[PDB]
C-alpha cells in the first residue's frame, strides 16, 4: 500500500510572506496510459469536515482566486502560496489516488 | 494494381537469364489483363534458381520458398554479380538450412528457434547436435557463375475469372451494339452481339 | 421426408449407416426404416 | 499488462445444431436459374456447433462465467454471434499465440478494423476494455490490453469496419497461402438459437499473410464503469452476447441460384442417401 | 451546492453493532459513488471503501474488509454502514463520502462521532 | 544396399547445377523404398552435360 509524508509539521509565519509545503511519497503516482497524476490536495479548520480541493495540480475551483498554488512530480509534491492571508488558518493533508487504500498523509499546519 | 503493364520498357537497361511463364503464354501477355497481381522477390543462389519451379525438391523449395503445383504466373532471373556480392564477401543474405517440416505452397517462416538434430534440448545454448537455424551466404567477386548471387523475381495472378485492374498496353475501342463483332473484354476474346441487359 | 434404405449385401439377423428400428430381413438385402 | 479474469479453467460446452448454415459464394460469377454443383471446404449441414455464453451469470453462483478459450483451427472455421452494443470485437489466429512464431491479429473498433500480422506475445486472456460514466451517460474511449510485446511485423492492413438483433457470420480459410473472409449481416429476432433459414455469405477480402494458422481465440470487449490505476480485473461484465463456432470439411454441394443471381438452397450430398440423390439427380424434388 | 444529512454524535456499549446513515439531496445515490470514513485525531484518518447501488455489490478496503458491511437502497438517498461488533478501534469519528467515476470523493458530511463508555 | 537414403545430409556441403528425375517424382523421393540401386561416376565437359 501507499504511504505519505508531509512537511513542514508546523510553520507560522507573517501575513503576506510567502510559505511553501511539501509531501514526498515512496512510489510513482503516474498513469502512463492517460499521462495523469492521481493526486489532490485538501484544506481543513478544526471542527469543519475536510473539503476536497482541486485535484490534478489545477487547484483552481470557485473560491477565492488562486489562494493556493500547487506543483506535483512523480514521487514529489508541493503547496505553495505566494502571500500568506490573515483568514486563512488552514491545516493541509496530501492523498493519493493510485492504489486502495487512498493514502492519507501526516498533515500540514499553518499558523499565523 | 491499377497501372498498365507495358514491359516493352525493360528492353534497354534490363537482360533476363530465365523468363518461364506457367499457365499462359508469353506471346499472349500483351493483350490479357491481371487480377490479383504479387511480386515476390528476393536473391539466392545460381545452382538454386532451377527450384523455383512447381514441384521441385532442395532446401530452397522445402525450407524457404515453395510454390503451388496449380501456379499461374511467370519466374523472371537475373544475375546480380555486379551489385550483390563484395570483396571481402557480402554476408547480408541468410537462408533456411534446418527445419522440421516441408513448407506448403507460399508460406513464410520468419522464426530463428534452436533446431534440435540430436535426442536431447539442448534449450537453446547451441551446443552440441542443436544448429542455428539460418546461415548466411557467401557471395564473392571472384566465385563461380553457379555461387554468385542471383535476383529472382516471381509473379501470381489469375486470368479471365475476376475483375481486373492491370491490363496491357492494347488501346480500347468505342462500343457498338446490336452488331456481330469481335470483343475483347479484359482479355476474353470471343465472337457476338451486344445488346443492353 | 421420411426413407426407407435397402442394404442389399448385408444380413440382419453391422454395415449399415443407422440401425434406427424397424429393420427387417429380406432375400434381397436389409431393409431399415419401414414396418 | 493484463491481470487474469477468471480462475476457472473451463466449463462442459453444450451444441446446437446449425441448420442450413455457412454457405458463401464459391466464385465471382453470376448464374441465374441455374443449379449448380461445387466441392469446397463447406459446413457440413446439420452438424454440431459449439454454443459460448458470455453473459454475466446470477449472483448466487460464482461470480464470473464469461468464456474465451484458445480453440483449434481445423482447415477453416465458421463463426457468428448474436449480439447488440458490439461486444465481439476481433478475433486472434495463429500457430503458438506466442513471441517465436508469427500470428495474425484482426481487432475491430466500431469506426475502424487493423489486420496486423506481426510476432507478438499475447496475455492470456486479451480484452479491449471499454469503459462508461453515470453523470454524462455517455461510452467513453478504450484500452488494448491484448499484448506485450510486437516485433518484425510484416502486414498492416486498415479498410472501413465489417432480446437480440443482430446475427454476424464469419467464415475463415487458409488455402494455397491466402487467408479468405467471407462475411454476411441479418438482422434476427429469435433470442437463443440459430435462425432456420438459408443466409449465402459474400466474398470481403482475402489476404496474402502466408502464415501456418493453427488456432484461433475470440476477443471481446468489457466494461467496468469505475477507473483506478492500481487495481484492475475487478469490476468486469460480458453484458450478454453468444458465439457459436462450427467447423469446415471438404464436401461437394449443389446450389439453386436464384433469377437475381442470389443462391436461395443448397444441398448436403452426403447428409443421408436421400440427399445424395438429389445431389446425383440434379433437382430439388425426388419423386 | 451539494450538502449530506448525518448521523449524531452517538453514546454507545461495547460489544454490539453499530448503523450509520448518509443523506443525499439533489441527485440520486445511483448517479455516483459512495466512500465511508472514520477519522481519529491520534492514530489519524482511515479509509474503508466504495459501494455500487447500480451493482448491487459493494468493494471494501482490507483494513475495514473484516467487521464492515455496507448497504444500499435507492428508494431514499441514504447509504448505510454497519460494523459487526463494536472495538476500541471503531470507537471513532466517523464521515460518508461520494466518489465520482473516473476521479475523486467530493462530498462530505457533517459528520459522525463515536464515544465508548 | 542396405542404407538410408536421407539426401538431408548433402544440403550443407553440396550444391549441384542441373537434377533431373525420369520417372519419379523429386518430391515423392522422399517417402518410396527403391531396388537395384546403382551410382554411376564421370567426369565430362560443361557443354557435355546435356
Ligand atoms: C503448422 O504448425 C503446426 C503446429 O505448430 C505444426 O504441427 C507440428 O509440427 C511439428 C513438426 O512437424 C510436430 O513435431 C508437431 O507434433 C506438430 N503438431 C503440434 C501440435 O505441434 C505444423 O507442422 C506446421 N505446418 C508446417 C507446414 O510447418
Ligand atoms: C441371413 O439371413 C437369414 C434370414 O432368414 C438367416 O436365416 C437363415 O436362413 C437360411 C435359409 O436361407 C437357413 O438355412 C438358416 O438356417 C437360417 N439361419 C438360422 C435359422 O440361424 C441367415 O442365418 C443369415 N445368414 C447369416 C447371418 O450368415
Ligand atoms: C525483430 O526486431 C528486433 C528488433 O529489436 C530484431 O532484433 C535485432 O536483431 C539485430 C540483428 O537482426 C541485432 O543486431 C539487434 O541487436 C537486435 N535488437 C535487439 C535484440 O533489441 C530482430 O532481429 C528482428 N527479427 C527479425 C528481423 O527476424
Ligand atoms: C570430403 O572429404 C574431405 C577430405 O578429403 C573433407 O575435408 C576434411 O575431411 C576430414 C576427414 O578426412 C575432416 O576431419 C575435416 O574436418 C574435413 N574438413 C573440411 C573443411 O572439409 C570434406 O569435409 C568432405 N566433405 C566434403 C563435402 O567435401
Ligand atoms: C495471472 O497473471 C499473472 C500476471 O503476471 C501471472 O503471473 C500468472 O501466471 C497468471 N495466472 C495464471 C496464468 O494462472
Ligand atoms: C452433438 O454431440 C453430442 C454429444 O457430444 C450429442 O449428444 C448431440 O446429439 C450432437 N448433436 C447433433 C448430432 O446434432
Ligand atoms: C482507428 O481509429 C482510432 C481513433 O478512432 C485510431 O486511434 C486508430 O489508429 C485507427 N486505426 C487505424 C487507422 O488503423
Ligand atoms: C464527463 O464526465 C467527466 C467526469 O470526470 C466530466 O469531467 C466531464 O465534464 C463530463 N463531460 C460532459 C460533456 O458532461
Amino acid at each position: 500500500d501507499i504511504v505519505m509524508s508531509q512537511s513542514p509539521s508546523s510553520l507560522a509565519v507573517s501575513v503576506g510572506e510567502k510559505v511553501t509545503m511539501s509531501c514526498q511519497s515512496s512510489q510513482s503516482l503516474l498513469y502512463s496510459n492517460n499521462e495523469k497524476n492521481y493526486l489532490a490536495w485538501y484544506q481543513q479548520k478544526p471542527g469543519h469536515s475536510p473539503k476536497l480541493l482541486l485535484y490534478w495540480a489545477s487547484t483552481r475551483e470557485s473560491g477565492v482566486p488562486d489562494r493556493f498554488t500547487g506543483s506535483g512530480s512523480g514521487t514529489a509534491f508541493t503547496l505553495t502560496i505566494s502571500s500568506v492571508k490573515a483568514e486563512d488558518l488552514a491545516v493541509y493533508y496530501c492523498q493519493q489516488y493510485y492504489n486502495y487504500p487512498y493514502t492519507f498523509g501526516g498533515g500540514t499546519k499553518l499558523e499565523i | 494494381s491499377n497501372c498498365v503493364a507495358d514491359y516493352s520498357v525493360l528492353y534497354n537497361s534490363a537482360s533476363f537469364s530465365t523468363f518461364k511463364c506457367y499457365g499462359v503464354s508469353p506471346t499472349k501477355l500483351n493483350d490479357l489483363c491481371f487480377t490479383n497481381v504479387y511480386a515476390d522477390s528476393f536473391v539466392i543462389r545460381g545452382d538454386e534458381v532451377r527450384q523455383i519451379a512447381p514441384g521441385q525438391t532442395g532446401k530452397i523449395a522445402d525450407y524457404n520458398y515453395k510454390l503451388p503445383d496449380d501456379f499461374t504466373g511467370c519466374v523472371i532471373a537475373w544475375n546480380s554479380n555486379n551489385l550483390d556480392s563484395k570483396v571481402g564477401g557480402n554476408y547480408n543474405y541468410l537462408y533456411r538450412l534446418f527445419r522440421k517440416s516441408n513448407l506448403k505452397p507460399f508460406e513464410r517462416d520468419i522464426s530463428t528457434e534452436i533446431y534440435q538434430a540430436g535426442s536431447t534440448p539442448c534449450n537453446g545454448v547451441e551446443g552440441f547436435n542443436c544448429y542455428f537455424p539460418l546461415q548466411s551466404y557467401g557471395f564473392q567477386p571472384t566465385n563461380g557463375v553457379g555461387y554468385q548471387p542471383y535476383r529472382v523475381v516471381v509473379l501470381s495472378f489469375e486470368l479471365l475469372h475476376a475483375p481486373a485492374t492491370v491490363c496491357g498496353p492494347k488501346k480500347s475501342t468505342n462500343l457498338v451494339k446490336n452488331k456481330c463483332v469481335n470483343f475483347n473484354f479484359n482479355g476474353l476474346t470471343g465472337t457476338g452481339v451486344l445488346t443492353e441487359s | 421426408n421420411q426413407v426407407a434404405v435397402l442394404y442389399q449385401d448385408v444380413n440382419c439377423t453391422w454395415r449399415v449407416y443407422s440401425t434406427g428400428s424397424n429393420v427387417f430381413q429380406t432375400r434381397a438385402g436389409c431393409l431399415i426404416g419401414a414396418e | 499488462q493484463c491481470v487474469n479474469l477468471t480462475t476457472r479453467t473451463q466449463l462442459p460446452p453444450a451444441y446446437t445444431n446449425s441448420f442450413t448454415r455457412g454457405v458463401y459464394y464459391p466464385d465471382k460469377v453470376f448464374r441465374s436459374s441455374v443449379l449448380h454443383s461445387t466441392q469446397d471446404l463447406f459446413l457440413p449441414f446439420f452438424s454440431n456447433v459449439t454454443w459460448f455464453h458470455a453473459i454475466h451469470v446470477s449472483g448466487t453462483n460464482g461470480t464470473k462465467r464469461f468464456d474465451n478459450p484458445v480453440l483449434p483451427f481445423n482447415d477453416g472455421v465458421y463463426f457468428a454471434s448474436t449480439e447488440k452494443s458490439n461486444i465481439i470485437r476481433g478475433w486472434i489466429f495463429g500457430t503458438t499465440l506466442d513471441s517465436k512464431t508469427q500470428s495474425l491479429l484482426i481487432v475491430n473498433n466500431a469506426t475502424n478494423v487493423v489486420i496486423k500480422v506481426c510476432e507478438f506475445q499475447f496475455c492470456n486472456d486479451p480484452f479491449l476494455g471499454v469503459y462508461y460514466h453515470k453523470n454524462n451517460k455517455s461510452w467513453m474511449e478504450s484500452e488494448f490490453r491484448v499484448y506485450s510485446s510486437a516485433n518484425n511485423c510484416t502486414f498492416e492492413y486498415v479498410s472501413q469496419p465489417f432480446n437480440f438483433k443482430n446475427l454476424r457470420e464469419f467464415v475463415f480459410k487458409n488455402i494455397d497461402g491466402y487467408f479468405k473472409i467471407y462475411s454476411k449481416h441479418t438482422p434476427i429476432n429469435l433470442v437463443r438459437d440459430l435462425p432456420q433459414g438459408f443466409s449465402a455469405l459474400e466474398p470481403l477480402v482475402d489476404l496474402p499473410i502466408g502464415i501456418n494458422i493453427t488456432r484461433f481465440q475470440t476477443l471481446l470487449a468489457l466494461h467496468r464503469s469505475y477507473l483506478t490505476p492500481g487495481d484492475s480485473s475487478s469490476g468486469w461484465t460480458a453484458g450478454a452476447a453468444a458465439y457459436y463456432v462450427g467447423y469446415l470439411q471438404p464436401r461437394t454441394f449443389l446450389l439453386k441460384y436464384n433469377e437475381n443471381g442470389t443462391i436461395t438452397d443448397a444441398v448436403d450430398c452426403a447428409l443421408d442417401p436421400l440427399s445424395e440423390t438429389k445431389c446425383t439427380l440434379k433437382s430439388f424434388t425426388v419423386e | 451546492e451539494v450538502q449530506l444529512q448525518q448521523s449524531g454524535a452517538e453514546l454507545v456499549r461495547p460489544g454490539a453493532l453499530v448503523k450509520l446513515s448518509c443523506k443525499a439531496s439533489g441527485f440520486n445515490i445511483k448517479d455516483y459513488f459512495v466512500h465511508w470514513v472514520k477519522q481519529r485525531p491520534v492514530q489519524g484518518l482511515e479509509w474503508i471503501g466504495w459501494i455500487d447501488p447500480e451493482n448491487g455489490n459493494t468493494i471494501y478496503g482490507p483494513k475495514f474488509q473484516g467487521k464492515a458491511s455496507l448497504a444500499a437502497d435507492t428508494s431514499s438517498n441514504t447509504g448505510y454502514l454497519q460494523l459487526s461488533s463494536l472495538t476500541s478501534e471503531d470507537t471513532a469519528v466517523y464521515y460518508c463520502a461520494r466518489w465520482d467515476g473516473y476521479e475523486t470523493l467530493d462530498y462530505w458530511g457533517q459528520g459522525t462521532s463515536v464515544t465508548v463508555s
